[PDB]
């Protein structure tokens, strides 16, 4: 059924745009992952590396 | 997964299986899973000699 689009109409009608994002933990090695930015590195001092 | 190590080696002269030694290095890995249980080669049959 065409949808029949009316700019001048007020809500529900106007087009709304709806997008989905499907995960799946499938058998893969790591393909869409987002790491931390790594911060500066210091020399000479005992820290946690 | 499976990685293809290569070493590619011009010392050679032509000789069967000459003696030296050599190390390959890992490029890269792809996972399918399946029981392969069988292997082979087509070859470039259009220029056969
Ligand atoms: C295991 O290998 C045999 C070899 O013929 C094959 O028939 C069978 O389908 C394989 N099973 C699985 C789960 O891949």
């Amino acid at each position: 059924q065409s949808y029949g689009f009316r700019p001048t109409y007020g809500v529900g009608h106007q087009p709304y745009r709806v997008v989905v994002l499907s995960f799946e933990l499938l058998h893969a090695p790591a393909t869409v992952c987002g790491p931390k930015k790594s911060t500066n590195l210091v020399k000479n001092k005992c820290v946690n590396f | 997964y499976f990685k293809i190590y290569s070493k590619h080696t011009p010392v050679n002269l032509g000789r069967d299986l000459p003696q030296g030694f050599s190390a390959l290095e890992p490029l890269v890995d792809l996972p399918i899973g399946i029981n392969i249980t069988r292997f082979q080669t087509l070859l470039a049959l259009h220029r056969s000699y």
